[PDB]
């Protein structure tokens, strides 16, 4: 039932691709645990991130990229929608321009392309979380 | 400096279809794109995204891209579209980098004989103790062009700065020398003579100082 | 919309403004002959990022109100000598492409000052023809740096004008010359004048061109 | 052979306690997984932290402390001795005016007593770290 | 604003073991300090780190400390434990608290009698339109004394502002008291007095203007 | 040693300095904090300032306090802006010592000796200064006590030199009385032999600061 974490699958994104994440927190918001999904362009985790997605749960989430392993400008949001101590539903909606990242169906995200989708051939998730489902939808 | 590898320059017959690569960049992550650009006119955007083209731009302009190639299209040639181009990508987010840039060369055009004017030094110039001939070349196809002066028959090669041919509005080549000469000689010589030659064959203009012209 | 002057000392600071008329404003500069350059870029929503090669001259300022951005290229040598371009892009990326580009500036960076053209009217070949044909022209000499627009008459005369490129003599000055193709019934009512503008230097000269006596 | 993380264990210290670690980051420095340890006042982990110990493996160290709820002056320290996919040994020796951090039994950090070490009823190891062995001496 | 609960009072007998307690305070979390302050002396720290004293600090002054409570033990009181003890504390390591205060009055100490020294107003007092008698008091235990005035054999009891009596270096009590006159009263009387009250027992001291003291 | 003493007008800001040792060796001159005493009351925190960490504040305090510090002067300053009636207070500077980092529930050992800020509308009176001669009485024994008057000053306190400092034992300066009026006065008065008061000659050297008034009475036995 419960994926291991880290979670590490080969895959591929284009226009259309959509990111299905589905897990709990592993603590209470006050110690701030962190989620994270990077998209990698080899299955080597060292290799460079397409998109990288850190959350600070209830404090920020911030988004980056990581071109010939050197970080790039990283955009920082507020909003925070997850709440507290409940299973989420991340969605990760790849558009030509950019991303939508919606939390339950709801708009909180997006991160305009750095790399071009097509380059993602690994995906890892991996932090203080729990991971129940993961799946990519065309 | 970073520099995407390009032909520097291309031949292709009217009606046919040219193709330039843009390889040897820092491709696979990111995308392509294309600027036409004429010598003293600012670039002119062509394709962008790889695939799609921005309107205004003609159907004959297409573009396709893949690993780590690039490849602008002219599907029909015409005659205008001779020019440079130039592809552009990024070797990261916040670094971009641009191609050597491509002479298109559109063949098929009919050969064309020169043009020669020559001017005698002015009464200003003369009045400011200065001569200056000036030996102009226009409507020529191709560039390539000698200059020879004379002292009423005898070869003249100092003093002399002769341009490099540059095409005129009408896609044809223009050039122009220049021979700095005192008073003393323009008036101690009977006259003086710009023997040019091209493709071989010669047209000279010769100028007289003390007899108007 | 490009502006700033042409000539500069080595070691100064020069710059360059780009005029904004009806999102992200970069800097592109061409050295003589050579392919293009990445210099910088400037965003209105984000802030500026720079290339390593320059990141040390190079500075990068906007003036919103204004809806302007300057460039300032610090400690100038001869090196700095290059075509500069601004062009408008519409997040910003480094394979982002530029839709409006500016017209262009030369700038010419080396200790020889500016010189004032000596210009000389070039008198038309005073044979008269049976069916029109007179070519007479202006002479731009002895001018440093380039370049030079002429005009003819105070651009009232576009017909057949053909404005010569420019030699680099080996004095070390560039000259040019600029032609008319005029016809050669009337050549006492129409006067002809070569308006030759030198931008460096900011000489003006209009030279009365005249036929030779004969 | 792996203990749960985050682990949650009841315990008290005082001047000659030690807290011996034996564990294996998750991931490599390059994607900086961090470590925490935090000694909590409460078996309930929304209790004060008396010393907050949060690494950021490949750039640095920071220590703390969380006084009824409020995060106090942190203290940042640049020291790495830890190797990259390397196991580590973490061992927290309690001195009578301030915290002995060693690593792999040599000494890298120290942290002087914000709360006196009586107050911590609770010790909690929990990052992107796997976990071998826990001990209280 | 956040302050520490401590009696204001307690009084101990000489030879007695005295304690002072900090209540309502954030203990067990924190350590706990204490300072004696004297009157007009700056503070001295007496306990910190709830157990240990400093330097110079005697084995009577000892400190114990729990849940929310912290007590100062003096096990063997002197005069000069007679002081203002504060104890001192933080809500949290950014931010230090301090005690209410408590008077400790060491009781048992020896009786003294009252000295009175009386001084007439100068010529300059006179010559500035005025007249103050000063009737100073010292070297008095306890403090409690209550001052009388006469006018030649009469009480005056208007006009007169006596001070609160307070400990000397010498751990005896002093106090002053000072009466406002006119030139017209202290010429037109034959003299004025100052009674002084201790214990029941009575001093008295006169003075006279034309009459040299 | 500390400096700056005086009177303020409410809604004003005054400075306070606190001087390199004061009494102290090899000092590293480490975790320096402003403690203030209400008249009559409890001791008040201000701040702190450590060399290893950076400063720290009170937060009903935290908008109006600022302390600043010039290691070459081996000194530090607080300003206490928008003064009221209620900052009147004996200000210490105090030193900790203990060479771990600085908490708050640490110890001062060194205490500076204070200083008196009277904050009110109210302005400043000088003190009316009177000598009061010895008693015209010849002993057997020898006892002469003579001193001074400071009528009429306003605020506290006043230090009592007497001689310019060249006399310290046996000597009393007595406390200051409250009138209803409002205003303060005391007397210092001095035990010396009567046995010769024509060859030492005593004058009472009384200095009000807040007024800074700076008045040396001459002491003279009356003639009779």
């Amino acid at each position: 039932s419960l994926l291991p974490v880290p979670y590490t699958e080969a895959a591929s994104l284009s226009t259309g691709s959509t990111v299905t994440i589905k897990g709990r927190p592993l603590a209470c918001f006050l110690n701030e645990p962190y989620l994270q999904v990077d998209f990698h362009t080899e299955m080597k985790e060292e290799s460079d991130i397409v998109f990288h997605f850190q959350v600070c749960f209830g404090r920020r989430v911030v988004m980056n990229s990581r071109e010939y392993g050197a970080w790039k400008q990283q955009v920082e949001s507020k909003n925070m929608p997850f709440q507290d101590g409940q299973e989420f539903e991340l969605s990760i909606s790849v558009l030509p321009d950019k991303y939508q990242v919606m939390v339950n169906g709801q708009s909180s995200y997006t991160f305009d392309h750095r790399i071009k989708p097509e380059a993602v051939k690994m995906v890892q998730v991996w932090r203080d979380i729990s991971l129940t489902k993961f799946n990519v939808s065309y | 400096q970073p520099v995407l590898n390009q032909p520097s320059a291309v031949s292709v017959s009217l009606g046919q279809t040219a193709r330039i690569t843009c390889q040897g960049g820092n491709f696979g992550y990111y995308y392509g794109s294309w600027y036409q650009q004429k010598p003293g006119q600012a670039p002119v955007l062509v394709i962008y995204k790889d695939s799609e083209r921005p309107s205004g731009i003609p159907e004959r302009f297409s573009g396709s891209s893949s690993g780590g190639t690039a490849t602008l299209t002219i599907s029909r040639a015409q005659a205008e579209d001779e020019a440079d181009y130039y592809c552009q990508s990024a070797d990261s987010s916040d670094n971009p980098v641009f191609g050597g840039g491509t002479h298109l060369t559109v063949l098929g055009q009919p050969k064309a004989a020169p043009s020669v004017t020559l001017f005698p030094p002015s009464s200003e110039e003369l009045q400011a103790n200065k001569a200056t001939l000036v030996c102009l070349i226009s409507d020529f196809y191709p560039g390539a062009v000698t200059v020879a002066w004379k002292a009423d028959s005898s070869p003249v090669k100092a003093g002399v700065e002769t341009t490099t041919p540059s095409k005129q509005s009408n896609n044809k080549y223009a050039a122009s020398s220049y021979l700095s000469l005192t008073p003393e000689q323009w008036k101690s010589h009977r006259s003086y003579s710009c023997q040019v030659t091209h493709e071989g064959s010669t047209v000279e203009k010769t100028v007289a100082p003390t007899e108007c012209s | 919309q490009e502006s700033g002057p042409g000539l500069v000392k080595p070691s100064q600071t020069l710059s360059l403004t780009c005029t904004v008329s009806g999102y992200a404003w970069s800097w592109i500069r061409q050295p003589p002959g050579k392919g293009l350059e990445w210099m910088g870029v400037i965003a209105s929503d984000g802030s500026t990022y720079y290339s390593p090669s320059l990141k040390s001259r190079t500075s990068i300022s906007r003036d919103t109100s204004k809806n302007q951005f300057s460039l300032q290229l610090s400690s100038v040598t001869p090196e700095d000598t290059a075509v500069y371009y601004c062009a408008l892009y519409i997040s910003w990326s480094g394979w982002s492409a530029y839709d409006y580009w500016g017209q262009g500036t030369q700038v010419t960076v080396s200790s020889a000052s500016t010189k004032g053209p000596s210009v000389f009217p070039l008198a038309p070949s005073s044979k008269s023809t049976s069916g029109g044909t007179a070519a007479l022209g202006c002479l731009v000499k002895d001018y440093f740096p380039e370049p030079v627009t002429v005009s003819w008459n105070s651009g009232a005369l576009t017909s057949g004008v053909h404005t010569f490129p420019a030699v680099l003599q080996s004095s070390g000055l560039y000259s040019l010359s600029s032609v008319v193709t005029v016809p050669s019934s009337s050549l006492g009512t129409q006067t002809y004048i070569c308006n030759v503008n030198h931008k460096p230097s900011n000489t003006k000269v209009d030279k009365k061109v005249e036929p030779k006596s004969c």
